RNA sequence: GAAACCAAAGUCUUUGGGUUCCGGGGGGAGUAUGGUUGCAAAGCUGAAACUUAAAGGAAUUGACGGAAGGGCACCACCAGG
């Protein structure tokens, strides 16, 4: 965990920076983009080796330093840590390929959970898709809860992590018994027939992505491959759904169904498819900033100033004295 | 005649003004950036160390 | 409406994976309206064919 | 019946008169059209006959011997020929970019680039066939393909490098559903 | 000739045909000040303190392409078990 919190936010966001044009990125521009300490962050970056936060890269030529996943999972905790929303850790993990759970409380010590998307080139595609990932299903989310479905209640995202509402229970696939079938049945074709009026169907709708909140209440999840019901093939995707949720009821609780929805009716909700005048303060704030701008250029100029070549060089040297 | 040279006078007027504001805000620029320059060069010289 | 068909000259495989066949289908309407049609699995010279709906044209140019 | 004579400029006199059998020859056998080469007037005219197949032929020839003045390729005019939706935009390059001298000739250098081959990798990613009279672009291909061509040589005589016009045109010919 | 190139950018350590202007590592800086001209915009002349181990000019190979084409594989896919 993290310790001490003066210069890791800095160094580390100047690497974001750095990731953003490039792969991997020299120590000449993190010294020149985060500039309010010097000459000591070398050590700091020595410091940050140790954990899993970067990684270091000197293949023959290239010489710099990558972010990791666990840096970028600290960088988006630490934000969070900065809005007030994450004191303590839960390790209820709920571990995933696509995605990690990780239980959160605030300082009121209510507890919230977090999503990590995880997504499995090098890994800069992977944070990159990732943090798209994550700003889409921070979108779908809030679409869906401003729609009343039963979602939880977004809370907060950081540029992958999602701090989202919590709510305890099970998946629908190991309940074994449930005392009510009908009635949770018949929700879910009304949560089907909602859908479908939101111009909206899922695709996969799973039994797996319900979660049973105390086997009474259901809990939707999951969602970055939401699509249209524009295409032609939209309603051979809800048919498909309807039959798994049909053939699921009559295959695993013995219940056998009463009622049989085949409705398309889009759109009579919302289209979620789509979803001396200068005064001298500016004179002595753009002075600033320019002068700022030439030291800056003058400290990248200073800091690209390869020793493995000398090195090199002279072991040649020396060889061909010894040698000859 | 009488109102299209009242106009094209009005503009030529503003035009003047506005040449003496840009004048005066560009020498105003050029003060604030010398006074800047020799603060830097004092900070340079001396009050620039750790004891 | 359908329409019977026959195989006159298989020509290529279309498709992402190339899992569709492009050939030439002549019609069995004593007809001599020679038109590419896209398949699906395995064809050769001489197959026959039925056709859904002949209005549509394929994939050509 | 009718006819269309069309004008032979001093220029295109030889190309003409090399491949002569190449042009006439599909138009009396396919369409069944009369020409003849008119040289008191250098006007190539042909006119339908009674044996004729079909109507509209006769402006099929005339787009295809007209291409073929304009500076395409014999083949390039054959597909005119065979082809129903292929057309003929021709464009100055003063026209978007007011060019005086030296300037105008390297705009139309880099319509060439080395040894030709940006021409050609235009002719690669549009699917059209592109020819450059001293002053002028002409273009053969579809609708769609000459728009798509058209924006590539505007962009190149605009000052754009042959880099990012390959890569626009090829977007461009990416979200075309080709 | 450092070369790309140049019948001149040649007749240069085998260095002298006449003559005008003008450069002296990169910045500061064509800046401040002074003078002069202009209605103005600005033009002409024009520093220093200080900062810096470099900045540049020609060519020579080609990691890497988010540049393009081909070929191969059920440790890739398609249709399947």
């Amino acid at each position: 965990l993290r310790y001490m919190s003066r210069d890791d936010f800095r160094v580390l966001t100047a690497v974001e920076m750095g990731m953003k044009n490039h792969e991997i990125v020299p120590g000449s521009l993190i010294a020149s983009i985060a500039s309010l300490k010097h000459g000591g962050c070398n050590k700091v970056l020595r410091e940050l080796v140790k954990h899993k936060l970067i990684a270091w890269e000197r293949t023959k030529t290239v010489q710099g330093y990558r972010l990791t996943n666990a840096g970028y999972d600290y960088l988006a905790l630490k934000t969070l840590s900065s809005r007030q929303v994450v004191e303590s850790v839960g390790n209820q993990m709920g571990v995933g390929k696509e995605s990690d759970i990780y239980i959160v409380a605030n300082e009121e010590g209510q507890q919230f959970a977090l999503k990590l998307h995880r997504l499995g080139r090098h890994n800069v595609s992977w944070l990159y898709l990732s943090r798209l990932s994550a700003m889409k299903e921070f979108a779908y989310m809030k679409a869906l809860y401003e729609r009343k479905f039963p979602v939880p209640k977004p809370i907060d995202y950081n540029r992958h992590a999602v701090v989202m509402e919590l709510i305890n229970g099970y998946p629908l696939c190991q309940i074994h018994h449930v005392e009510d079938p009908a009635s949770v049945y018949d929700e879910a074709m009304e949560l089907i027939v909602k859908l479908a009026n939101h111009g909206l169907i899922h695709g996969d709708f799973n039994e797996f992505n319900l979660i049973l909140d105390e086997s009474d209440h259901i809990t939707m999840i999951d969602f970055p491959q939401m699509v249209s019901t524009s295409h032609p093939n939209a309603e051979w995707y809800f048919d498909r759904d309807v039959k798994c949720i049909k053939d699921f009821f009559m295959k695993r609780f013995s219940y056998e169904s009463e009622l049989f929805p085949t409705f398309k009716d889009i759109r009579r909700e919302d289209t979620l498819d789509v979803e001396s005048t200068i005064p001298p303060e500016l004179v002595k704030q753009k002075v600033k900033r320019q002068l700022t701008k030439q030291q800056k250029s003058a400290v990248r100029r200073r800091l690209q100033k390869a020793n493995i070549f000398t090195k090199q060089r002279r072991e040649n040297m020396q060889n061909i004295k010894s040698s000859l | 005649k009488e109102d299209k040279r009242a106009r094209k006078q009005a503009i030529k007027e503003e035009r003047k003004e506005r040449r003496v504001e840009k004048k005066a805000n560009k020498l105003a620029f050029k003060l604030e950036k010398r006074r800047q320059e020799k603060e830097l060069l004092n900070l340079k010289k001396n009050v620039e160390g750790l004891k | 409406p359908i329409k019977l068909a026959r195989v006159t000259k298989v020509l290529g495989r279309t498709g992402s994976q190339g899992q569709c066949t492009q050939v030439r289908v002549e019609f069995m309407d004593d007809t001599s309206r020679s038109i590419i049609r896209n398949v699906k699995g395995p064809v050769r010279e001489g197959d026959v064919l039925t056709l859904l709906e002949s209005e549509r044209e394929a994939r050509r140019l | 019946e009718e006819t269309r004579k069309i004008p032979v400029p001093a220029n295109r006199y030889t190309p003409l008169k090399e491949n002569w059998m190449k042009i006439f020859t599909p138009i009396v056998e396919h369409l069944g059209l009369q020409i003849r080469f008119n040289l008191k007037s250098r006007n190539v005219e042909i006119r339908t006959c009674k044996e004729t197949k079909d109507v509209s032929a006769l402006t099929k020839a005339a787009d295809f011997v007209k291409a073929f003045i304009l500076g395409f390729q014999v083949e390039d005019a054959l597909a005119l020929i065979r082809l129903d939706d292929l057309f003929l935009e021709s464009f100055e390059i003063t026209d978007v970019k007011p060019l005086k001298g030296d300037h105008l000739s390297r705009a139309i250098g880099r319509i060439a680039g080395k040894g030709g081959k940006t021409k050609f990798t235009i002719e690669n990613v549009t699917r059209t066939r592109i020819v450059l009279a001293d002053v002028k672009v002409h273009i053969l291909g579809s609708f769609q393909n000459i728009k798509m061509a058209r924006t590539a040589i505007c962009n190149l005589i605009l000052g754009n490098p042959p880099s990012k016009v390959y890569g626009n045109i090829r977007a461009v010919a990416s979200r075309s559903a080709d």
